[PDB]
């Protein structure tokens, strides 16, 4: 019973990570931040300060 | 999980797959 | 013309440098300049011909030097970082 139990939780995890968008939220978040700094750091060569 | 002006993005010293591996 | 080669380009005031390659993008015929999501030039069509030109900037990179102690040895190697070796 308990094998059976941990087979599947695991399973439930493989498709609780697969249906949701926003499971891997602070990874996604991480490479946000840093796409958005280099982005805006490469937008502020275009001012005229 | 999904402009080059001096910018340079330095690889990891561990690769995917060593990650994995470890 | 002369592509593949990093070279100085005035396009009608591009005013820009990098080496210029094949461009499997297709423009629209009014379209002339080109750029990438961070505003900066990309490619540029040929005021002569239908071709369309990509802009890759000059390949640059750190220069380390691989050493081991100086106590242990005086030979180095020497990494060109993110460069093809074809053209250091
Ligand atoms: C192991 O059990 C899992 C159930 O989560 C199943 O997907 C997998 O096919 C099984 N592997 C075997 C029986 O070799
Ligand atoms: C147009 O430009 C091309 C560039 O290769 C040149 O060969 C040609 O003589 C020019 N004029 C015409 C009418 O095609
Ligand atoms: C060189 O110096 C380092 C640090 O002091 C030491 O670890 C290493 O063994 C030395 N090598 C030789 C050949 O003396
Ligand atoms: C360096 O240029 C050669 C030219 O044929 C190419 O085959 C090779 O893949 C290039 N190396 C890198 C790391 O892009």
């Amino acid at each position: 019973l308990i094998a059976n139990q941990f087979n599947s939780a695991i399973g439930k995890i493989q498709d609780s990570l697969s249906s949701t968008p926003s499971a891997l939220g602070k990874l996604q978040d991480v490479v946000n931040q840093n796409a958005q700094a280099l982005n805006t750091l490469v937008k502020q060569l275009s001012s005229n300060f | 999980v999904t402009k080059f002006n001096g910018l340079t993005v330095l690889p990891p010293l561990l690769t995917d797959e060593m990650i994995a591996q470890y | 013309l002369v592509k593949n080669k990093c070279v100085n380009f005035n396009f009608n005031g591009l005013t820009g440098t990098g080496v210029l390659t094949e461009s499997n993008k297709k423009f629209l015929p009014f379209q002339q300049f080109g750029r990438d999501i961070a505003d900066t030039t990309d490619a540029v069509r040929d005021p002569q011909t239908l071709e369309i030109l990509d802009i890759t900037p000059c390949s640059f990179g750190g220069v380390s030097v691989i050493t081991p102690g100086t106590n242990t040895s005086n030979q180095v190697a020497v990494l060109y970082q993110d460069v093809n070796c074809t053209e250091v």
